[PDB]
């Protein structure tokens, strides 16, 4: 029973392998390669837009704490749910139908968010694009890869991955030449506003699109037609791919010789359907964790996870600890003015990042001044007025306010702290966010630039793994990338100053690259054809999950020490490694 | 029912009872200008007002009913120093027994003491922490009413608020001497307002107290915010009840332009003391006479007036065309002499149909005597722009509840102490 249905199942593995050596590797390969290329950009585009605009949406929603957290993490919870929807459902569905369908749900709900003003709108409508695009690498790479030959796999399956590459590239690119322009202020609606990142996420939704339609053109894989008992579709689908190819090399004379191909025999209605679905699903994802398919299951699991919570630990890791530095030298360099004493003057100043101490100001006009940063302690105030004054990251300490005016101001309530105020009049208060929101002007150029430069260290390391993952092998490279990784996570204890930072996390980059690229391989080659998307949109869920937990815990330790990231994402990797050296060779074998 | 009545009279205070109770009126007490029957007692020795009874009438018995009535304004507490400090206000303790009026930091307080020494209280306690309060700086009618049997209760504007009983207490023998002077009170800037005090020998129910309420609130004569006469010829910043957080603004003077309702209110703050909204925001409201045959400035009921509205000190008139689309008429702030036959003349009301008492109300008319509505706000793509509408009349006939049509004007108070 089993053993004739293994029988079969490798029969029709070893006549596929004939037929796709038959077809040749050509033309129809390199255009769906650049088609599901474009499917992989958006999803390298996806996971830097709300990086990108929290610092304007912050001013321009009101974000406090908790907001901008839960903001930084929604892309990879929506990821999470979206790889194991669309891996469980390419299986039963198709890889094309699939993919078609979580493009459209990301490209609709990108769009939509570029629209809303509220946040908890904006969090769902980012979560629901998340979940749209979660089910783009796995079922991509599972539908490149039933067109491939057993000759050159891996190399083919490596080049697939500088797409992710190029869309961070485009994303940053898009974030430096239209977020800067903060002047843009269309109006669609008085109580709406529609600023440049809306425009960004816009521009950044685009992909996603032009990946819907560069597909639209492409057929079904033919062995998941083989695998449903559908023959004639299949046939038609090779045939296609054989006299595609022989018409791009230059001989469109030959005819397809195969006549006959093994297929695998097959032994309110709306929510039957769905009834069936869910329990063929379940079925296929509880296989995964079959008798024969345990020990490579757990040790996939561990390498994801892993591999996962140590480099999405360190890539938010490495920008937050350069602000945390940019925050200490900005610190160190503030101006202290213990005591003074100001009576008859209308006096007005631009000051930033200072400290007044031990102030008395008598019948003194604050006419149109912009306070960045500056706080003012142990001050009285007496019969002052305040006109046009801004105020950002300022605050009023044990200070005393007497038959003081406060006219055309945004000293709101929260930037009093501990003051006492007697016969005081507030007028005319600005229009402002209820808490502190923070600003950003010119350090985000430099935020860009530094994303520019964590995803093209990739570059080279993508080349090598690429021109080499057949030479050498994919464990040999998992293994030598993963250890090289380690190695790095130690040197990052010699690093304090910005350009430090920069420099290691671009070799942190360009070190990992390779090690992603060979797991890729690998969970694609060590599955059957009847389970691939399943198990492997199961491992990236796993991996989205793995990122959530390490960018929560790695950002906690930023500031604190340096010991503790070091020795997480050492020991992570070095577990990593040792559990991916166990795994099976699947180096010059038939996809099975 | 009355055995003692303070009223005014021709250069002195006299009891319309048919007792003649001996006044003394201190060399320090001051009366206003407009109402000079209502009196004002400053925190000095000679600020006093000295009442003597006669020998028929002492409070000494053993289960003898009776209760007060008065009105009562009193400043804002601008500072700490008013905390904690209890001081009375009227006085009838000889010996350490009889009852005894006070205030505290938000809070009118009624005491009684029997010959035993025992203390029985009614405290009404008004929040300073409002935005906008009935009771800071505007007139309070207090009235209290004992039960000997039963239980003693505190009465404002005719509700109840506080009650406790008092059946613990035997005997009260109240002094034959009632004294009006501020009394403890360690701010040297200190005032009350007192008008309308009235003795009566019986606990008064719901009915009479609600009739003196009504009788005495002169409903026949316009009332500001602070509850005094409103006057010719004098600048009100105005305040809309329904809507009392934005006030009244004007962008263009013509027909072309429009006042409207801005917002939101400022506010007046002296931390944990008062947490106020301002009422000096806005445009000023003069009112003018146009067909007044009453001698004074006093604004009575049914008086057609013009409206001055004050615009960088500049007086403007308030005015509508009649002929326009729509129920609603747009007001609009014109150039006095370059008014026409436009629509100026305002019917100020102060009680409805039937006679009940409301706030102030403005009913747009035109030349032939046609009521082009009552003034109030309505809302033009999410702007407040003030209208003159036959719709406020409308639910008034058919006895539903208006919306925008009723109005305060507050005119600059010394209690109040805001900074204009
Ligand atoms: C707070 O102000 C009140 C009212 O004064 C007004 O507001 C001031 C800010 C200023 O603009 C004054 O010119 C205004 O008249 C003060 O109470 C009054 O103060 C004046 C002295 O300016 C005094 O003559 C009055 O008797 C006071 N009235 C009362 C009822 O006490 C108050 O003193 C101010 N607070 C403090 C702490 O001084
Ligand atoms: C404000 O300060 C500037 C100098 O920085 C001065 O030129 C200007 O006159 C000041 N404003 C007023 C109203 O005096
Ligand atoms: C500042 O110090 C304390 C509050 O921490 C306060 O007691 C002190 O009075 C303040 N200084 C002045 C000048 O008010």
């Amino acid at each position: 029973g089993e053993a004739q249905r293994r029988k079969e199942r490798e029969e029709l593995a070893q006549q596929y392998e004939a037929i796709l050596r038959e077809c040749g590797h050509g033309r129809f390969q390199w255009t769906l390669y650049f088609v599901l290329g474009l499917a992989l950009m958006a999803d390298g585009v996806e996971v830097f837009v709300v990086g990108f605009v929290l610092p304007s949406a912050e001013k321009d929603m009101c974000l406090s704490d908790s907001n901008k957290g839960m903001l930084g993490l929604i892309v990879y919870l929506g990821m999470m749910v979206g790889a194991f929807l669309w891996g469980g459902l390419a299986d039963r569905l198709g890889r094309r139908q699939c993919l078609l369908i979580s493009l459209s749900v990301n490209s609709v709900f990108a769009f939509f968010s570029s629209f809303v003003q509220g946040y908890g709108t904006f969090l769902f409508c980012r979560l629901l694009s998340g979940v749209g695009i979660g089910g783009s690498i796995p079922i991509v790479f599972s539908y490149f890869s039933e067109f491939l030959a057993q000759e050159k796999r891996g190399e083919h399956l490596s080049w697939l991955c500088m797409f992710w590459m190029i869309g961070g590239v485009y994303a940053a690119a898009m974030a430096w030449a239209i977020i800067p322009h903060y002047g843009w202020s269309f109006q669609m609606g008085s109580a709406y506003q529609f600023h440049s990142w809306r425009v960004f996420v816009l521009v950044c939704a685009f992909p996603s699109v032009f990946a819907i339609g560069a597909l639209t053109t492409q057929p079904e894989s033919p062995r998941f037609f083989l695998e449903n008992g559908k023959h004639d579709e299949a046939w038609m689908v090779l045939k296609q791919v054989h006299d595609t190819n022989m018409r791009a090399k230059g001989h469109p004379e030959r005819v397809f010789s195969v006549t006959h191909i093994k297929t695998i025999h097959q032994e309110q209605r709306w929510g039957v359907r769905a009834l069936s679905l869910g329990g063929q699903v379940w079925g296929n994802f509880l296989s995964c964790f079959g008798p024969e398919y345990r020990r490579i299951t757990l040790m996939m699991m561990g390498v994801w996870f892993t591999m996962s919570f140590s480099y999405y630990g360190l890539t938010v890791w490495f920008p937050d600890m350069i602000r945390h530095l940019q925050a200490v030298d900005y610190a160190s360099r503030t101006k202290v003015f213990p005591g003074e004493r100001v009576e008859h003057v209308t006096f007005n100043f631009t000051l930033e990042n200072q400290i007044h101490r031990g102030g008395q100001y008598f019948n003194d006009k604050f006419i149109g001044l912009r306070l960045k940063s500056v706080s003012f302690e142990d001050s009285l105030f007496e019969e002052c007025y305040f006109e046009d004054v801004t105020s950002s990251n300022t605050f009023f300490r044990n200070c005393t306010f007497i038959n003081t005016v406060f006219y055309n101001t945004d000293l709101f309530e929260y930037k009093f702290v501990n003051s006492r105020l007697i016969n005081s009049t507030f007028l005319h208060n600005k229009e402002g966010c209820p808490l502190d929101v923070t600003g950003t002007g010119e350090g985000a150029y430099m935020v860009y630039f530094v994303s520019f430069l964590g995803t093209l260290a990739v570059l080279p390391g993508n080349i090598v793994s690429a021109l080499l993952m057949d030479k050498i092998g994919r464990l040999r490279m998992l293994a030598g990338s993963s250890v090289m990784s380690c190695v790095s996570c130690f040197f990052l204890s010699f690093g304090n100053s910005e350009s430090a930072m920069i420099a290691l996390l671009c070799l942190f980059g360009g070190v990992s690259i390779a090690s992603w690229n060979a797991l890729d391989v690998l969970t694609v080659e060590l599955y059957p054809s009847d389970k691939r998307t399943t198990a492997f949109g199961f491992l990236n869920a796993l991996c989205k999950l793995a990122a959530v937990l390490g960018i929560s815990i790695f950002t906690s330790f930023v500031g604190i020490t340096k010991a503790a990231p070091i020795l997480f994402a050492s020991a992570a990797l070095a577990l990593g490694s040792s559990l991916a050296l166990k795994l099976p060779e699947t180096r010059g074998q038939v996809l099975q | 029912t009355s055995i003692l009545s303070i009223v005014y009279k021709k250069d002195d205070l006299i009891d319309l009872s048919r007792y003649g109770a001996k006044i003394n009126i201190g060399d320090r007490v001051y009366y206003d200008s407009i109402d000079k029957n209502q009196i004002k007692l400053i925190n000095l020795e000679s600020s006093t007002i000295e009442v003597i009874l006669k020998n028929a009438i002492v409070y000494n018995s053993m289960y003898e009913n009776f209760s007060t009535s008065f009105w009562i304004k009193i400043p804002k507490y601008f500072s700490k120093i008013n905390l904690n400090n209890e001081y009375t206000i009227i006085n009838c303790i000889e010996n350490n027994s009889g009852w005894k009026v006070s205030l505290n930091y938000g809070e009118i307080i009624w005491t009684l003491q029997d010959n035993k020494q025992n203390i029985q209280r009614v405290v009404f306690k008004y929040s300073q922490m409002v935005n906008i309060s009935d009771y800071i700086n505007r007139w309070i009618f207090v009235t209290i009413t004992n039960n000997r049997l039963t239980k003693s209760k505190i009465y404002i504007n005719g509700r109840l608020i506080d009650q406790k009983p008092i059946s613990n207490l035997g005997n009260i023998h109240a002094s034959n001497k009632i004294m009006f002077k501020l009394d403890g009170c360690r701010d040297p800037r200190r005032y009350i307002m007192i008008k309308y005090f009235n003795l009566f020998d019986k606990e008064l129910n719901e009915k009479e107290i609600k009739d003196l309420y009504d009788s005495q609130s002169n409903s026949g004569i316009l009332k500001d915010f602070w509850g005094n006469y409103l006057q010719y010829d004098k600048p009100y910043y105005m305040l809309n009840l329904f809507d009392p957080n934005k006030y009244v603004d004007v962008n263009n003077i013509g027909i072309r332009g429009y006042m409207y309702l801005k917002g939101p209110r400022g506010s007046v703050v002296t931390t944990n003391i008062y947490l106020n909204s301002t009422l000096y925001e806005g445009t000023k409201f003069i009112i003018k006479k146009y067909a007044s045959g009453n001698e004074d400035n006093i604004v009575r009921n049914n008086d057609r007036v013009y409206i001055n509205v004050v615009v960088k000190n500049k007086e403007y008139r308030l005015a509508t065309n009649a002929s326009q689309a729509g129920v609603e008429k747009i007001l609009s702030a014109l150039e006095i002499p370059d008014v026409g036959n436009l629509s100026q003349v305002v019917v100020m009301k102060s009680k409805d149909d039937q006679g009940i008492r409301n706030k102030c109300k403005m009913n747009l008319q035109d030349n032939n005597g046609n009521d082009i509505g009552f003034i109030g706000f309505h809302l033009y793509d999410n702007i407040a722009k003030l209208v003159a509408s036959n719709w406020y009349n409308r639910q008034v006939g058919k006895a539903s509840r208006t919306f925008g049509c009723s109005w305060e004007f507050i005119p600059v108070d010394d209690g109040w102490g805001e900074s204009s």
